[PDB]
């Protein structure tokens, strides 16, 4: 076969000890998820330092540390008017209970009169999206060390029956070691079984979603085909002036990849890229062991990434600074609306 | 090209939600 005795018995051994990994990440994200935590912070400990339809995300000092941080400040008559309590409360609810090295950090979160903030950890590197731009597309090598932390992720994520449902290089934020730090957990669910609700970029929705079906957490095996493609090309499989000729592509079974890609990556992404369910890697009996045992990964040492132990391809320029952020124009924050409302908050 | 068809879409920039 294709292992001999020794390669198999250590496979069998690692597959064994992530099961064992995550039956404890599971008991710890459910005892955070009953009884979250609330109000451990206030306005007041905080500098404006730069802003960065809800509401703003602001660089922020800690008056004590000086540790800088993001800061994301939410209207709440706003949140309520365009009907996204529901969303708000849950996003901010996983936020606190999950606890993974590529998974931001929500350090405090409180309220007031006006707004719901969620302070974060500040990653400085900014979003994978202007480097892939600027750069133009990044080598197979370099693609992969990201693809490898989001495999990791949506294990992690997907034990929790957490669905993540916006994978795009808009929402990976690259740190001081280079490594990766998902945001943006706004559309992401708890979902055992299937669940309906039209979510997504583009660019990044699976078949099952474009054609109105009750789908599950392969979405984001089918996102990180996407993400992978883009990654590695500079552009994503399936793209058109208007959406509505980018989903006939994404459900007609056909994608094209340049010439310069690999046939191991050709072959992971068919078979991530793969519009029948019962065929797409991350939703067979083998589970994500289809992914991580492709050719594509064999170099990767999945605890070395998992440890951050592994060399990175790229470190943003380090220069608190802004350097790696866009400017905007800043206006005040002004402060009892909708208390019933965020009770939980 | 495909990298020209890319351009020509006007998708380069930040993509929205839907
Ligand atoms: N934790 C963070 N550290 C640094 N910048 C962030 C952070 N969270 C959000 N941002 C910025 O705010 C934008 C909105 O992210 P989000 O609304 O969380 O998807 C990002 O694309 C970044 O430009």
């Amino acid at each position: 076969g294709h292992m001999g005795n020794a390669a198999a018995a250590k496979k069998g051994s690692e597959q064994e000890s992530v099961k064992e990994f995550l039956a404890k990440a599971k008991e710890e994200f459910l005892k955070k998820w009953e009884s979250p935590s609330q109000n451990t912070a206030q306005l007041d400990h905080f500098d404006r330092i730069k802003t960065l339809s809800f509401g703003r995300v602001m660089l922020v000092k800690h008056k004590e540390t000086g540790n800088h941080y993001a800061m994301k400040i939410l209207d709440k008559q706003k949140v309520v008017k365009l009907k996204q309590i529901e969303h708000t409360l849950n996003e901010k609810r996983i936020l606190q209970a999950v606890n993974f090295p590529f998974l931001v950090k929500l350090e405090f979160s409180f309220k007031d009169n006006s707004n719901l903030y969620m302070v974060m950890e500040y990653v400085p590197g900014g979003e994978m999206f202007s480097h892939l731009r600027r750069i133009g597309r990044f080598s197979e090598p370099h693609a992969r060390f990201y693809a490898a932390q989001i495999v990791l992720t949506f294990e992690y994520l997907h034990s929790l029956d957490l669905i993540y449902r916006d994978l795009k290089p808009e929402n990976l934020l690259i740190d001081q070691q280079g490594y990766i730090q998902v945001t943006d957990f706004g559309f992401a669910k708890r979902v055992k079984g299937r669940t309906w609700t039209l979510c997504g970029t583009p660019e990044y929705l699976a078949p099952e979603i474009i054609l109105s079906k009750g789908y599950n957490k392969a979405v984001d095996w089918w996102a990180l085909g996407v993400l992978i493609y883009e990654m590695a090309a500079g552009y994503p499989p399936f793209f058109a002036d208007q959406p509505i000729q980018i989903y006939e592509k994404i459900v007609s079974g056909k994608v094209r990849f340049p010439s310069h890609f690999s046939s191991d990556l050709k072959d992971l992404l068919r078979n991530l890229l793969q519009v029948d369910l019962t065929k797409r890697f991350g939703n067979l009996k083998n589970g994500v062991n289809d992914i991580k045992n492709h050719k594509w990964f064999a170099t990767t040492d999945w605890i070395a990434i998992y440890q951050r132990k592994v060399e990175a391809p790229f470190i943003p320029k380090f220069k608190g600074d802004t350097s790696n952020f866009d400017d905007y124009e800043e206006e005040e924050i002004r402060v009892e609306k909708c208390g019933k409302e965020f009770t939980e908050f | 090209t495909t990298y020209a068809d890319f351009i020509a879409s006007g998708r380069t920039g930040s993509r929205n939600a839907i």
